[PDB]
Formats: structure tokens, C-alpha cells, sequence
């Protein structure tokens, strides 16, 4: 409702200028991941973003300005080229 | 690789493309790519919007590891000519 991938999203670790995301390893076959981050409210991509590949399962934020709200998004990609899967959200205050 | 097509403005810095958008004749969502000043052999997308004054946008488009590009993560390309067909 809707339900995404990945189906989980979390910070495991935090530092006034930097996060750990973690997320549940999906069952179906990833590529590669696109993780966007930036102030809550930011348009329109939604702020910085990078790739990690499909194996992967976690991934380091850094060079944030600390005390100050973000929106972390995580986007899975199936195949090389086209649409991600339903994307995951969170915010957290630094 | 990319001159032989008309959106492509090379020699074309982000200021520049502000004045360009901005001249008179565009109408909006009027576009370009252009080299990105903003980060080393990759392009970026200008394009006419209006900000609650008529403003430039502009969007990063950003690489994979597979060589593809996208701006927004919700969808990526293998080349270009698929972004800006996509985006058109």
C-alpha cells in the first residue's frame, strides 16, 4: 500500500555530519540502487544523488550540515535502463 | 559525438544559458543541453520555468556505472537522445 523496493529503510548509525542507511536485502534481483538526499522540501530530484550496486545493502551519507532535516530516498532499478521500482522514503533530523 | 545535434550547445556556460533561455522568442519550457562548468565532461539541461519571475532551471544529468544517464532516479537512459526524447 503501495510497497516498495526495498520493502525497509533505516539509519543504523548516525554522526552530526553524516548517516548509515540500511535496508532489507530485496528477494527479487537489483542492478543497481540511485539514493537521493537533500533538505526536506528541496525540488525536484529531490537534492544529491548516487549509485551503489545490487549486492550492496547499505550506504554512507556524508557532508551534511548537521541539526537540519532531510529526506533520504532509495530507488531500485530491475534493469539497466528505465523506470525504478516503487521507491522508498525516510527523513531524519542530523 | 553529440555537436551533430541541435539541442547541444557547446561553449555554452551555465550564465550564457540563462541569457539565451531567457531572451525573447522562447516560449516556456524552452531547452538546451549544455557542458556542465558544473561537473567535468558531464552535461547538464536548462530550461525555461516560472518560479511564484519566468526563471532557468537547471537539472544535473547525472552517470551510471553502466554508462546510461538520468536526472530524476525514477527513470534512466542508455544515451541521451533517450532522455531528451523522453523529456520532450
Amino acid at each position: 500500500s503501495v510497497s516498495s523496493v526495498p520493502t525497509k529503510l533505516e539509519v543504523v548509525a548516525a554522526t552530526p555530519t553524516s548517516l548509515l542507511i540500511s535496508w532489507d536485502a530485496p528477494a527479487v534481483t537489483v542492478v543497481y540502487y540511485l539514493i537521493t538526499y537533500g533538505e526536506t522540501g528541496s525540488p525536484w530530484p529531490g537534492g544529491q544523488a548516487f549509485e551503489v550496486p545490487g549486492s550492496k545493502s547499505t550506504a554512507t551519507i556524508s557532508g551534511l550540515k548537521p541539526g537540519v532535516d532531510y529526506t533520504i530516498t532509495v530507488y531500485a532499478h530491475r534493469s539497466s535502463y528505465g523506470y525504478s521500482e516503487n521507491p522508498i522514503s525516510i527523513n531524519y533530523r542530523t | 559525438s553529440l555537436e551533430p545535434e541541435p539541442w547541444f550547445f557547446k561553449n555554452l556556460s551555465r550564465k550564457d544559458a540563462e541569457r539565451q533561455l531567457l531572451a525573447p522568442g522562447n516560449t516556456h519550457g524552452s531547452f538546451l543541453i549544455r557542458e556542465s562548468e558544473s561537473t567535468a565532461g558531464s552535461f547538464s539541461l536548462s530550461v525555461r520555468d516560472f518560479d511564484q519571475g519566468e526563471v532557468v532551471k537547471h537539472y544535473k544529468i547525472r552517470n551510471l556505472d553502466n554508462g546510461g544517464f538520468y536526472i530524476s532516479p525514477r527513470i534512466t537512459f542508455p544515451g541521451l537522445h533517450e532522455l531528451v526524447r523522453h523529456y520532450t
